[PDB]
């Protein structure tokens, strides 16, 4: 059910602030696959410091064996969004209700993603 | 001294702050702002209680 | 590790050098900061986003780097990031032993064939610095 799943390590933060009361964009580089990622995260509700390691997963649906549109107990930062731009080292542009995500990796790693589809974002900081 | 009202107290025997009369906080974000200015973001956390009035 | 100056990535635009010096002396040891310079785009009223700080001892620099790597430096809701600098603010050796103060300097030449030396002009209370990195 999970299409893409890899361990990511953050590198730097765009605001580099603790109590800025603003959405923070993170830059995390994948291990092994070595895929650069941009993601907007809220630090106040989901703290994330530099050097931390977190896992990331993407699934079309949260149900088991079909039923598109029970993985909630495993992860803790589930999001929902759609992929609108796929043109690039291919990269993906997924917006989770205005929160842009840029997953830049290799053309072979990202091959089973269609245009204008709904996908989730499963995250856990170990 | 940053709190507009007498909601926090100082204990001389322990040299630490204590909470006295918590009902007079008036939800004035002054102590939290002072803590943020001093450099401690998670020093004091105050949140309203939904089921108590 | 060759030098002692550390370049801070991001600092607030509203701060002054004195505030940053006080913050560094509070977090690190007392009076462990030698030189602190904040570049300004204008003459005296528009500082830049970064600053360069020179430490007295390499141990202080290593401790500051360790603190920065753990994101333990928070000055006015800004996370200070430490990176290596290109050139020192002041060409001063890190080792206090190489610094010689109040010594006698004289010039001359091997005037005689034997083990004799001639003094032309003698200076007192001169400062001698040995720069191994700069080879001078």
């Amino acid at each position: 059910i999970i299409m893409f799943e890899d361990i990511f390590v953050v590198d730097k933060l765009d605001p580099d602030g603790k109590k800025f009361d603003k959405v923070t964009r993170v830059e995390a580089r994948s291990h092994n696959l070595e895929m650069f990622m941009h993601l907007d995260v809220n630090t106040e509700v989901y703290p994330l410091a530099v050097g931390d390691k977190f896992t990331l997963a993407m699934a079309p649906t949260l149900n088991l064996d079909g039923t598109p549109d029970t993985l909630a107990d495993k992860y803790e930062y589930i999001m929902h969004g759609k992929l609108y731009k796929i043109s690039e080292k291919a990269e993906l542009y997924v917006s989770f209700g205005g929160l842009l995500m840029l997953l830049q990796g290799d053309p072979a790693h990202i091959s089973h993603f269609e245009l204008d589809q709904r996908l989730f974002l499963l995250m856990r900081k170990l | 001294e940053s709190s507009p009202t007498k909601v926090f107290g100082m204990d001389p025997v322990t040299r630490q702050v204590v909470v006295v009369d918590p009902e007079a906080y008036t939800y004035d974000e002054e102590v939290i702002k002072k803590a943020e200015a001093m450099g401690k973001p998670g020093l004091i956390e105050i949140s309203p209680k939904d089921d108590s009035f | 590790t060759n030098r002692s100056t550390v370049k801070i990535s991001n600092v607030p635009q509203t701060i002054v050098a004195d505030e940053l010096l006080r913050f560094l002396e509070l977090h690190l040891g007392e009076d462990t900061v030698f030189a602190l310079e904040i570049p300004t785009t204008r003459d005296n009223w528009k500082p830049r986003d970064f600053a360069r700080v020179q430490f007295t001892t390499l141990e202080v620099k290593s401790r500051a780097q360790l603190l920065s790597s753990q994101s333990k430096l928070l000055f006015k809701t800004h996370n200070l990031r430490l990176s290596e600098a290109y050139d020192d603010i002041i060409p001063r050796p890190v080792d206090p032993r190489k610094r010689l103060d109040d010594i006698v300097l004289t010039v001359g030449f091997p005037e005689s064939d034997e083990k004799r030396f001639c003094a032309l002009e003698k200076w007192d209370g001169v400062r001698c610095w040995i720069l191994t990195e700069k080879r001078r």
